């Protein structure tokens, strides 16, 4: 669940 | 008129810096090719990704999106991409080819966007920046307008709605103050502006509409726009 938008997010 | 302070010129110098570095190209129009119903719409959607990317960068240069936590930060950049996206391709309009510029390299006509399924709201992004002419927004302007709409506190599902809205409220000032400053030739600059923001607030729901309309298969739709909407 938003994991790209998680993964950009964090560094 | 009140002009910004030296706290309100460092928060311009911050969020300026962030929407330049994260900002296609900028020659854009020089770099600019321009392109001569699943099959624009796949080479429209697969130039997104990058572009969702940029918005991402330019909150993430922002010292008070940082400070929230990822949840916020998500649910944020959720409800602002085709704010931001939308408002950068209208202050890219050229009024002689009537053309928006995306990604600083492909021109494109009111035409090509609503055959590649923007529809009606690519009709509201040409219109708005036909408009945004008159205004002679400058990297600033347009810097806080989009920090403006990221720091949306009305945004479903945050945590941290009170602190995303203090940060709202200093932009907002910075913002009026600068406008008080540049002193544009255009009558209640400020009260226009607002119904700009109202206008790229009202893009960023329409086009998350048409998303829940295309459900065609979602794995023809690139991973970042599907976490977006
Ligand atoms: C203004 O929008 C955009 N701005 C910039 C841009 O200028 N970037 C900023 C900068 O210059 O730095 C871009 O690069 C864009 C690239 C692709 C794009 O593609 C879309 C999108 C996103 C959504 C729809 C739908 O309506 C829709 C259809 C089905 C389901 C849901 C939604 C259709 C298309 C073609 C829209 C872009």
């Amino acid at each position: 669940e938003n994991a790209l938008l998680r993964y950009l997010l964090d560094k | 008129k009140p002009e910004p302070t030296d706290e309100e010129w460092e928060l311009i110098k911050t969020v300026t810096e962030a929407h330049v570095a994260t900002n296609a190209q900028g020659h854009w129009k020089q770099k600019r090719k321009f392109l001569p119903d699943l099959e624009a719409f796949s080479h429209f959607t697969k130039i997104i990704t990058p572009a969702i990317t940029r918005v991402v960068d330019f909150a993430k240069k922002l010292p008070m999106f940082c400070e929230l936590p990822c949840e916020d930060q998500i649910i944020l950049l959720k409800g602002c991409c085709m704010e931001i996206m939308s408002l950068r391709a209208a202050v890219r309009y050229d009024p002689e080819s009537e053309t928006l510029t995306l990604n600083g390299e492909m021109a494109v006509t009111r035409g090509q966007l609503k055959n590649g399924g923007l529809g009606v709201v690519s009709d509201a992004i040409f219109d708005l920046g036909m408009s945004l002419s008159s205004f002679n927004l400058d990297d600033t302007e347009v810097a806080l307008l989009q920090a403006v709409l990221l720091m949306s506190s009305d945004r479903p599902g945050l945590a941290c709605v009170e602190r995303i809205e203090k940060y709202q409220d200093s932009f907002l000032l910075a913002f009026e103050h600068y406008i008080n400053y540049r002193k544009h030739h255009v009558t209640h600059f400020w009260p226009k502006l607002l119904m700009k923001v109202t206008d790229l607030r009202m893009i960023g729901a329409c086009h998350a509409s048409r998303f829940l309309h295309m459900k065609c298969p979602t794995e023809l739709f690139p991973p970042l726009f599907l976490e977006v909407f």
